[PDB]
């Protein structure tokens, strides 16, 4: 809901708001993972394809 | 070598691999034949054309 110049900052600023496990056989959420590198555009603009 | 990381992770110390490679051995052999009539003339001395 915040600013567009804040929600592009909070996108790329390593938020990991809705992350997932990379190579885990069963998908999990990461426990504050800084090792993996990921970005979720479906959390920013809120649309599934 | 190792990258120094600022995020809290289990840091790999100074690693050093000691890998050895053992040689192979290939032994080849053909088998040639020689007639004894071609050796009884080889081990003589001739006085005839």
């Amino acid at each position: 809901n915040r600013g567009l110049y804040n929600m592009v900052n909070e996108y790329s600023q390593r938020l990991g708001g809705h992350p997932a496990t990379s190579n885990t056989e069963v998908q999990f959420v990461v426990i504050a993972g800084t090792d993996v590198f990921l970005e979720q555009p479906c959390s920013f603009l809120q649309e599934a394809f | 070598p190792t990258i120094a990381h600022g995020d809290g992770r289990r840091p790999s110390k100074q690693r050093t691999f000691i890998v050895v490679k053992n040689c192979h051995k290939h032994h080849i052999s053909t088998e040639m034949e020689l007639s004894m009539l071609d050796l009884e003339i080889l081990h003589s001395i001739p006085e005839t054309p």
